[PDB]
């Protein structure tokens, strides 16, 4: 009679009828991804659109169950998410080109190009052309020909699609009683309904901005360290105290600064740890390297992979007869279902990333018994960071020395340790103040601070104050960065990269501390060890059913985000940094323009 | 790698909702619509109205711990009637003398 036993009984039914349909929509993505045919396009959206409208449809009926009346915690989590009607809420004009302007501006960033202006016959696509080219160049003006002139066509272009795009997703926020567009995306981190523990949504703004703050001193360090070897090139151009360029970065938007790991290796008397050379003798294939890695996962207590998953497994592209896709990703069907989709060759990285997807797998088995409206991270963030922690362990010498890849003759000292923090930094570190500054900038956008004629004026000013960069050109209002991005033009959330960071490194440490080990925490390895293992089983299975908060807590006994962890392990190289920097300026000043002089 | 195959076998369902707990060996075909609130149904599916029979999902794709498993369940019962089914013999050599 109580509405707590009409809610549960429509959850009862839901997770079976909603379990039906995402398995069938997510194998016909899996087999329009293997292999590409005209059967598999139309499969996947049609399967595609019976589960969307599957979800609008009970979208009407799970409105019907108000959660005041419900006492329970686990039936308004899964009522939380079918309560919001999607795009419904929307204007049947506003629903409809709100589809149409996401396409546009996915079909333009992939068919997007920049003719080469010294042959303006050939012309190249981003991915990979434009982004292989950027990585690998020295030059000045062959970095800026394809930095600059890619805006002019694209972020000059979407402008007006990227106006259209904001008005139209601000709307729907209005009408879910939120605040902004920027509040939606922090709606997955709001946490309410236990005593304690409940996480405000505007609390984000200032957790972002307060953990920020003690990352300066690090980043101030390394943000010199890279301007002092770059800056025998062109000292004209590059300041002590100034900015470096946007185009020097090392790719096109300065996401991971790995790319200049070549140049600033600072000792390049000693040799480097490369298990490319070792895989090559050993002789191994693409089957043995999922097996090593999930013996990885045996020895600390998780169990071990189905039939089924090793069996599915994709382990190649055989040519262009049938093609599929190399970006490495963990798909997760349903109902035991685990496959993976990669391009496996023999390289030092692909063992790191196999680690890495495997990751994603491992984690997803831990939670299968949840529920549909159950199965999931705690937030955006839980996702991949799971899967670095895996990588973390097996990049240490301690655990390439263990299966035979590492001779154990080799010498480890202080000059192969900091080389080893300075290539992990430049893809940590670096995106610290990167990612912390487009996302601020969008939120102060979608909430109507910034005017739209200031919306470059106040994106490269706040760049020299975050990142410390600097525009060789100046843009107009005309041109939008985040327009051409990846994840801005494909609306997938930006927040999770910051945030990842730092749990990843709460997990380092605390896994490490169960373990008993000893010394530095770059020489942890949690291999051999079940006594980590059963602390993280136990947070792995609840995925968002609890709060994210309280399962924080059950591991590294923290309430929130803590940059300690951050400090401590890239406390080596933070030692070794201030040093080397005496003899120049450590930190920069936004006053400074190479074309104002 | 029998009942399982491709496109999904929608011929075994099961009932998910009841209104109480079935008793030891009954065994309930009843088609009629679950009623989970006060209102009525009269048969036409709606709001607290639930068809109860489910379909089971079966493909060889799917992971080992959800693959289907035929159970055959055997009921021993010893009731007042004269006993007929034993166990097997065993039959030996005949020697003389």
């Amino acid at each position: 009679s109580t509405i707590e036993e009409q809610a549960k009984t429509f959850l009862d039914k839901f997770n079976h009828e909603a379990e039906d349909l995402f398995y069938q929509s997510s194998l016909a993505s899996w087999n329009y991804n293997t292999n590409i045919t005209e059967e598999n396009v139309q499969n996947m959206n049609n399967a595609g659109d019976k589960w969307s409208a599957f979800l609008k449809e009970q979208s009407t009926l799970a409105q019907m169950y108000p959660l005041q009346e419900i006492q329970n915690l686990t039936v308004k989590l899964q009522l939380q998410a079918l309560q919001q009607n999607g795009s419904s809420v929307l204007s049947e004009d506003k629903s409809k080109r709100l589809n149409t302007i996401l396409n546009t501006m996915s079909t333009i960033y992939s068919t997007g190009k920049v003719c080469n202006p010294d042959n303006p016959q050939e012309c190249l696509l981003l991915e990979p052309g434009l982004n292989e080219i950027m990585a690998n160049s020295l030059d000045y003006n062959e970095r800026l020909w394809a930095w600059e002139s890619w805006r002019s066509e694209v972020g000059k272009q979407l402008r007006p699609l990227y106006e259209e795009y904001v008005v139209l997703k601000n709307e729907m926020a209005r009408a879910n009683h939120y605040e902004d567009y920027g509040d939606y995306w922090r709606g997955d981190y709001e946490v309410n309904g236990v005593d304690g523990y409940d996480y405000s949504r505007g609390q984000l703004i200032e957790d972002v901005e307060h953990t920020f703050e003690e990352i300066k001193p690090l980043y101030e360090h390394l943000h010199a360290y890279v301007r002092a070897k770059l800056m025998n090139a062109y000292p004209s151009y590059i300041s002590p105290i100034g900015c470096l360029p946007a185009h020097l970065l090392g790719d096109m938007w300065g996401r991971f600064w790995t790319n200049l790991y070549s140049l600033t290796v600072p000792f390049g008397q000693k040799p480097n740890i490369d298990v490319t050379d070792a895989m090559v003798d050993q002789a191994w294939d693409a089957q043995r390297i999922f097996k090593e890695a999930e013996k990885f996962f045996v020895s600390v207590g998780l169990p071990n992979m189905t039939q089924g998953f090793w069996e599915n497994s994709m382990l190649t592209d055989p040519g262009n007869v049938q093609k599929a896709v190399c970006h490495p990703t963990a798909w997760d069907l349903g109902k035991g279902d685990f496959r993976i989709l990669m391009c496996t060759k023999v390289t030092m990285d692909d063992f790191l990333t196999a680690h890495h997807e495997m990751g994603h797998i491992q984690y997803d088995m831990a939670y299968a018994a949840q529920p549909f409206l159950l199965r999931n991270g705690a937030n955006e963030g839980f996702h991949e960071a799971v899967g670095e922690i895996m990588s973390l362990s097996a990049a240490t010498p301690k655990h390439l020395k263990s299966i035979g890849l590492l001779s154990p003759d080799f010498q480890e000292d202080n000059e192969t340790e900091i080389n080893f923090l300075l290539k992990q930094a430049l893809t940590i570190v670096g995106t610290l103040p990167f990612t912390y500054m487009l996302e601020k900038w969008r939120w102060m956008v979608f909430k109507g601070e910034i005017p739209k004629d200031q919306w470059m004026k106040k994106w490269w000013e706040m760049k020299r104050e975050i990142v410390g960069v600097v525009e060789p050109v100046p843009h107009d209002e005309t041109y939008c960065d985040p327009a051409s991005l990846f994840h801005v033009s494909n609306d997938y959330s930006f927040i999770r990269y910051y945030t990842r960071t730092l749990y990843q490194f709460q997990f380092q440490e605390a896994l490490c501390q169960a373990a008993k080990h000893e010394g530095p925490l770059h020489k942890c390895d949690i291999s051999n060890s079940t006594e980590a293992g059963q602390k993280l089983f136990n947070m792995l299975r609840l995925g968002k059913s609890e709060p994210w908060t309280l399962a924080l807590e059950n591991v590294v006994g923290a309430k929130n985000m803590n940059v300690r962890p951050l400090l401590n392990y890239f406390e080596p190289l933070f030692t070794w940094l201030k040093d080397q920097n005496k003899n120049s300026f450590v930190g920069w000043s936004t006053d400074w323009s190479p074309y104002a002089d | 790698n029998l009942d399982s195959k491709v496109g999904g076998n929608y011929n075994y369902l099961y009932r998910l909702f009841r209104k109480s707990n079935l008793k030891p060996f009954e065994r309930d075909i009843s088609t009629e619509i679950y009623q989970a609130g006060s209102t009525p149904c009269n048969g036409v599916k709606g709001f607290n109205c639930y068809f109860p029979l489910q379909s089971y999902g079966f493909q060889p794709t799917y992971g080992v711990g959800y693959q289907p498993y035929r159970v055959v369940v055997l009921s021993f019962e010893l009731l007042h009637a004269p006993a007929t089914v034993c166990g097997p013999k065993k039959s030996t050599n005949l020697v003389k003398n």
